[PDB]
RNA sequence: GAGCUGUACGUAAGCGUUGAUCCAGAGAUUUCCGAAUGGGGGAACCCACUAUCUUUAGUCGGAUAGUAUCCUUACGUGAAUACAUAGCGUGAGGAAGGCAGACCCAGGGAACUGAAACAUCUAAGUACCUGGAGGAAGAGAAAGAAAAAUCGAUUUCCUGAGUAGCGGCGAGCGAAACGGAAAGAGCCCAAACCAAGAAGCUUGCUUCUUGGGGUUGUAGGACACUCUAUACGGAGUUACAAAAGAAAGUUAUAAAUGAAGCGGUCUGGAAAGGCCCGCCAAAGACGGUAACAGCCCGGUAGUUGAAAUGGCUUUCCCUCCAGAGUGGAUCCUGAGUACGACGGAACACGUGAAAUUCCGUCGGAAUCCGGGAGGACCAUCUCCCAAGGCUAAAUACUCCCUAGUGACCGAUAGUGAACCAGUACCGUGAGGGAAAGGUGAAAAGCACCCCGGAAGGGGAGUGAAACAGUUCCUGAAACCGUGUGCCUA
RNA sequence: GUAUGAGUAGCGAAAGAAGGGUGAGAAUCCCUUCCACCGAAUAUCUAAGGUUUCCUGAGGAAGGCUCGUCCGCUCAGGGUUAGUCGGGACCUAAGCCGAGGCCGAUAGGCGUAGGCGAUGGACAACAGGUAGAGAUUCCUGUACCAGUGCUAAUUGUUUAAC
RNA sequence: UAGGAAGAGUAGUACUGCCCGUACCGCAAACCGACACAGGUAGAUGAGGAGAGAAUCCUAAGGUGAGCGAGAGAACUCUCGU
């Protein structure tokens, strides 16, 4: 996976294409991503200790990797992402020459 | 045979609560251990005086859950009285 | 793991005996219901283990 | 074991034929015959058949 | 290089950039049964002995190591029996069992069937049982093929050819050599002779061991002399003798890097699709992504990379080595064998005019002025030296691993088995042996209200779709119903 | 896979009645009284065999030839205590295995020493208590068998107790 | 008896004694019969009146009321009584 938790993301396809968001957890596992504020699914969920109340509840669904490119940290683009020996560790560079 | 390798875990339940204040004891050991290897790990564990034991082996209940049968484990339960002067054993 | 090389080989044995009954204890407290933390039985366990592997590799 | 301990001849396998050819199994035997001779560096009973004894042995 | 504690949701408790989970090489641990091997046993169980250590005041208990049988070989004891042998004990090597339902060599070896019946014959040396292996096995360096001339170990393929032959001359069985190719490779003993030991002393001899010599058909060798070489040169663990060690390179077992469109617009739940424009290409293989993607993702072409272990190829190291001529006086060249009679078998060849090869039983040669073969046999000629052994490649098969392919199947098909399948179930047992795939892109898997004990419904909500609601894509026919236009006692 | 026969045959020997209770629901479950049946058994133990069917708290889809609030059914937790009872560490019968051994195309067959093998021989514990589930096992009282150490006297020591 | 022998029994005391089975059914709805099946299943105990009796009828201790019912009282079929 070329996105990892804390970064930034361009959503490419689907029906909420062309926004913007922050990771919070990918599953490697099954080529999925989670990202703030996209697909978000109303749950009915019944009463229990987690939200004794119950109701509907709005939260975000896991998406497809490949519907989403890093932005470029700089500029502010998606960008395809290229590999570089920098120092000892392998770090990530843009197709803009940035990072 | 290293003592504490021997006795497995206490056996907690309203049958060996009851007895548990007749200074008996009641515990899980090895499906090998015998009659005075238990009583021997249980003085060097403990720091007790042995009076008696007793053992008895029970099979394997058959479960399922669904389309797949099986076993439970092998149990072999041993009853320790201490004598009457000698320190108790907590559980608690 | 590299903590155990330096160890002269006797007090090694000494660490394996204190954690058997650290062992014997979190399974009596387990069986109980008085144990919260059972992680730390798993890694007791590989402690030991440890321990056991560095001695016998210590006498090829 | 049934055999010579010198050439090494056994019982063997072939036809009796009869008049109108009518074929039929049957065996050929070796003309063993149990007689004492140095085995080794002892004496001892064997089988050896009456061909090793035409010329040049040990006893009988 | 950022998540992880499998399928498997889940809660709980935790671990990770001081680099976890994961992937590859090398190690450590490896309960009990099973050849099962200390004795026994109804499988995974029971009971021991001998030494050392250990706890108890002592019995009781624990840990460690050894203890099966047979073959070979050393040492010690040791009966009838005097020497001695058998037997007994100890030590050191080896074997035992499995399987890949394949391939192949040997021992034993059917019947149904065909002959329009059946017995010789066929099926067929097949099925099967037993033994032995090997990665291949078997065969193999002429006592050969053949004919007016020659070839030069074996094996496999194409032809010869359904020919010559065999055959109740019926049904049927059925070659080989020459010719053309693949692959190619040759060697080691026994015996004369020489040197040393001990022995029967078969007593001035022979008879065993050891080493050297020498292995062939124009005969060769021993034996004699002319020459050189004792490492000048040559060979090697695939035969030719055997066992180790290094250096280099390559390869197999993890991986790294890797070009170009978030292009605009239309429909749509969603664009990879339509229309209008760009680019990359040693990369337009394949798969995924909310519908059909070279330019979104894993990747692809190309270029790189191995700490560790294995394979392969060279080199070094190491080891081991006589080969030519001439005379051949005299000696050697595989004995109860080669053959022959009798009884069988294998040869395409069924006893036939029956050569060739093998087995059982009897008889039984010559040995270089010698012996065998050329389809009975004799004479002449031609070819060749049996009764000892070894040998790679070309050939057969696939339980497996890696990379791919298909005018091969698509859930009654394809493996019996696409799913917890040799399972469930059946049988005392050997053994026989199934059925069973699909919600959706994403659980967003129906909060809340109403009838009901519940199941199940009617709304509401999610979703593009709920007539996709947990046999859930599509949903035919038989079959079971409700309503009605025309007819019917 | 689904029909016709068709709401048809059958529902597997036998005496039940009423009153209370539970429950959404009762001929069928629980309690009470009366009646009836077996009684050299339809009673009490105990081998073989079965293998959790045993007990408690919940359950009512399927199984129960009807119903079910119930069950030998479903779910979750429990439950089997031995020096003296039956069997091993004791013994052997029929039979089986069998070092060497005899026999035999292979495979193997037979068999000596030796060993396994009860349905038989020998061998030390009785009476009560136990309100969810074990009792010659646990508990109470009184015993017996084999062995070990610690004390106190006794005796014997290589013509030699034992 | 052959053998082994410097320790031996005696009395009192305290201690030691291993493994396997143990639940429940067991003329039965839990075993063998495909079934909660009118069949089959070794042994010990097995009371009273009348009686020779373990026959026969009625009962004791103990155990059961049998896993479809109610209501009518036709032909015919089965098992019984005159
Ligand atoms: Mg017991
Ligand atoms: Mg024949
Ligand atoms: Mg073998
Ligand atoms: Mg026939
Ligand atoms: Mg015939
Ligand atoms: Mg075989
Ligand atoms: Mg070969
Ligand atoms: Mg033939
Ligand atoms: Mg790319
Ligand atoms: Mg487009
Ligand atoms: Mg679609
Ligand atoms: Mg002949
Ligand atoms: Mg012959
Ligand atoms: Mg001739
Ligand atoms: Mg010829
Ligand atoms: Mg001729
Ligand atoms: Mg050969
Ligand atoms: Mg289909
Ligand atoms: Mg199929
Ligand atoms: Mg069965
Ligand atoms: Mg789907
Ligand atoms: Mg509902
Ligand atoms: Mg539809
Ligand atoms: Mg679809
Ligand atoms: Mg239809
Ligand atoms: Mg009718
Ligand atoms: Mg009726
Ligand atoms: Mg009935
Ligand atoms: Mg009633
Ligand atoms: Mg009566
Ligand atoms: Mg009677
Ligand atoms: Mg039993
Ligand atoms: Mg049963
Ligand atoms: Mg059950
Ligand atoms: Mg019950
Ligand atoms: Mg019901
Ligand atoms: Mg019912
Ligand atoms: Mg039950
Ligand atoms: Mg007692
Ligand atoms: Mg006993
Ligand atoms: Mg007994
Ligand atoms: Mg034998
Ligand atoms: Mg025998
Ligand atoms: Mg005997
Ligand atoms: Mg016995
Ligand atoms: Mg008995
Ligand atoms: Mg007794
Ligand atoms: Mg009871
Ligand atoms: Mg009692
Ligand atoms: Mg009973
Ligand atoms: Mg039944
Ligand atoms: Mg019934
Ligand atoms: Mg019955
Ligand atoms: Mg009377
Ligand atoms: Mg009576
Ligand atoms: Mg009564
Ligand atoms: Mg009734």
């Amino acid at each position: 996976m070329h996105v990892k938790k804390g970064d930034k993301v361009k959503v490419i396809t689907g029906k909420d294409k062309g926004k913007s968001g922050k990771v919070l957890a990918a599953f490697p596992k099954k080529d999925r991503v989670l990202i703030e504020g996209i697909n978000m699914v109303k749950k009915h969920t019944k009463p229990s200790n987690i939200n004794p109340q119950g109701g509907i509840l709005n939260v975000e669904a896991p998406i497809h990797v490949s519907n989403v490119m890093l932005i470029d940290p700089k500029t502010g683009e998606p960008t395809r992402v290229g590999y570089e020996v920098k120092g000892d560790k392998k770090v990530r560079v843009a197709k803009k020459s940035g990072e | 045979m290293d003592a504490r390798d021997i006795i497995k875990r206490p056996v907690v339940t309203e049958e060996s609560t009851s007895i548990l204040d007749d200074k008996k004891y009641t515990f899980e050991v090895d499906t090998r251990a015998t009659k005075t290897q238990v009583k021997y790990a249980i003085e060097e564990i403990f720091d007790v005086k042995v009076a008696k034991v007793n053992v008895m082996n029970y099979k394997g209940k058959l479960k399922r859950m669904g389309r797949y049968a099986g076993y439970t484990n092998k149990r072999r339960k041993a009853i320790v009285t201490v004598t009457a002067d000698s320190k108790e054993i907590q559980f608690f | 793991a590299n903590d155990i090389r330096d160890l002269s080989t006797t007090e090694i044995q000494d660490q394996e005996k204190a954690l058997k009954e650290e062992l014997f204890n979190l399974r009596f407290q387990l069986a109980t219901g008085q144990l919260e933390n059972t992680a730390r039985i798993r890694e007791v366990r590989k402690a030991i283990a440890r321990m056991k592997t560095i001695v016998r590799e210590r006498e090829l | 074991a049934k055999e010579c301990v010198i050439t090494g001849r056994k019982s063997r396998s072939g036809n009796k034929r009869s008049h109108a050819m009518n074929s039929s199994k049957r065996t050929w035997k070796a003309n063993l015959q149990k007689v004492r001779i140095l085995v080794n560096g002892k004496p001892k009973k064997v089988w050896v058949s009456a061909r090793a004894l035409k010329s040049g042995k040990v006893e009988r």
